[PDB]
């Protein structure tokens, strides 16, 4: 007979990242504003510019 | 063409405000080395006859 239902596209609810992200304010439906977090460089172990 | 330059420069004082900070966590922490073989100092010493 003549297939009416055979699969198709499926949505997916979350896509989920496999590689390590770093630190980031939204930039989807949402667009945060402000600036984006500082990168400090801080509890460094051997001594530099001091 | 005077209120858009207003309202711009206005804007851009509201986007100056930081939303936060992020750093490493590494101060105290220390690498590992790995010893292979237990260091005894026994030697054993014997006669030539074996008394």
């Amino acid at each position: 007979g003549e297939i009416i239902y055979d699969g198709g596209l499926s949505s997916k609810l979350a896509d989920v990242v496999d590689k390590t992200t770093e630190p980031h304010n939204a930039d989807g439906a949402v667009k945060d504003g402000r600036i984006a977090p500082v990168k400090l460089d801080l509890e460094k172990q051997k001594l530099d510019k001091l | 063409e005077d209120m858009a330059k207003i309202y711009g420069a206005v804007a851009a004082v509201s986007k100056n405000v930081n939303s936060s900070v992020t750093y490493e966590v590494k101060r105290g922490t220390h690498e590992l080395i790995k010893v292979p073989t237990i260091p005894h100092n026994l030697v054993l010493i014997q006669s030539d006859n074996g008394k």
